[PDB]
């Protein structure tokens, strides 16, 4: 199915992926996309924020689903 | 000093903690709900909401630094993590459905959500194939883009207009295979506490490393939002006032968090630094933290807000409602002081999760 994330700029991309897709693979393929490492990615849907680990149907993501990706501003 | 309010321990660094924590202190109705939590019979090496409770028992009683030792430990962290640099709207995000998850089920059910959460719509048209789609999703923040925008509106308008799903994006018609089209968001409604995280960073993959924009962006005490929603409101516009700007020194690597706010709503501003708060003027607190500031002793380059808070005009009376000892149960208050009186006796995750 069919996907949306909206990247640090603001726009919107489309991400390919079936609902039994771990998040990590949807960061990986946010990677061949955008060329962001999983690791500095944080990904939001609908105020929470998703987990390696869990899947996408975990969380209700579907056709037109729009994840909100994010990095990190660390601190002290 | 004759600020009344009192600052918060840094266990490492434990900043972005304790910026949120006043943030959060502060939203008024918030602390009401927190105090009326059933943890009588809840475990405190474990229990999240007991050791939040804490701390805003003793953020309202205490004239002396308030710890947030027994914060980390019912968060089911050692030591160790408390000396990890995390972002600010992570802790938001992770802490805030935390607790909406156990106030559920309590008489305070689903309090966060009516402070924090709207709606809005995600419409595509495909360009030569009369197909419209419609999703609706849910916000507890807004994510602004902030390179190229002078200000919060210039940022709201560019989330809202009409975006391009072009050649290596096209919209999935199902039917009518991939399709460029066109994607448009409006806003349906807008929450009485308003979240907005400043997207202060971009990554270069030709490069190959991550940045801090520590570019100028402006963001007005009072923000009319009106213009933005599908369906206005005469009786309740989309007025709102900044309540709080949460700030990050620093830029790539390092970082230090600092909170500035008015609760009471009023103009009186106050900077809280970890232990130390501080008066000062609106200025000190909004114009000084629109970055792109050229490193003087009034104001260094790297430091500018990456959160705001804006609560609105209609519903602000309510949420910045005052907090006394009336809306404290006398059994959370025994609890504490029993605690005091047994003491006179006597790879790192880099993810922030919540354990308990
Ligand atoms: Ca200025």
């Amino acid at each position: 199915m069919q996907i949306f994330v909206k990247t640090l700029t603001g726009k919107t991309i489309t991400l390919e992926v079936e609902p039994s897709d771990t998040i990590e693979n949807v960061k990986a393929k946010i990677q061949d996309k955008e060329g962001i490492p999983p690791d500095q990615q944080r990904l939001i849907f609908a105020g929470k924020q998703l987990e390696d680990g869990r899947t996408l149907s975990d969380y209700n993501i579907q056709k037109e689903s729009t994840l909100h990706l994010v990095l990190r501003l660390r601190g002290g | 000093k004759h600020t009344g309010y009192v600052g918060l321990k840094n266990q490492g660094a434990t900043c972005y903690m304790n910026s949120l924590l006043q943030t959060l202190f502060f939203t008024n109705q918030l602390r009401k709900a927190v105090y009326m939590m059933p943890t009588e019979g809840d475990d405190s090496s474990k229990s999240v909401p007991l050791a939040l409770q804490r701390v805003f028992y003793e953020l309202q009683h205490s004239d002396k630094p308030v710890g947030t030792k027994k914060l980390t430990k019912s968060f089911g962290w050692e030591t160790l993590d408390s000396f990890m640099q995390h972002d600010v709207q992570e802790l938001c995000r992770v802490l805030l459905d935390n607790v909406e998850n156990k106030m559920k089920g309590t008489c305070v059910e689903g309090t966060i959500p009516k402070l924090f959460r709207g709606k809005m719509v995600s419409y595509i048209q495909c360009k030569e194939v009369d197909y419209r789609s419609d999703r609706r999703e849910d916000y507890y923040d807004i994510q602004l883009s902030i390179k190229g925008k002078k200000n919060i509106f210039e940022s709201f308008v560019d989330y809202v207009a009409v975006e391009q799903l072009d050649g290596d994006n096209k919209y999935d018609a199902g039917e009518h295979g991939l399709q460029e089209a066109e994607k448009g968001v409006k806003f349906l409604t807008l929450p009485p506490v308003l979240h907005l995280q400043l997207m202060r960073f971009m990554y270069d993959p030709q490069t190959d490393q991550n940045i801090k924009i520590n570019d100028r962006f402006e963001f007005p005490e009072q923000l009319p939002l009106d213009e933005f929603l599908q369906k206005t409101d005469p009786k309740d516009p989309a007025n709102y006032i900044l309540h709080a700007v949460l700030v990050h020194s620093g830029d790539n690597h390092g970082g230090h968090y600092v909170v500035y706010l008015n609760p009471k709503g009023d103009g009186k501003w106050c900077k809280f630094d970890d232990d130390v708060v501080s008066r000062c003027t609106k200025e000190e607190a909004i114009e000084h933290n629109y970055g792109g500031h050229d490193d003087d002793l009034s104001v260094r380059h790297c430091t500018n807000a990456y959160m705001l808070v804006y609560i609105r005009e209609s519903k602000l009376s309510e949420v910045l409602q005052a907090v006394t000892d009336h809306d404290i149960p006398q059994q959370l208050v025994e609890r504490l002081q029993e605690e005091k009186r047994i003491e006179a006796q006597k790879y790192l995750e880099k993810a922030i999760k919540i354990h308990n």
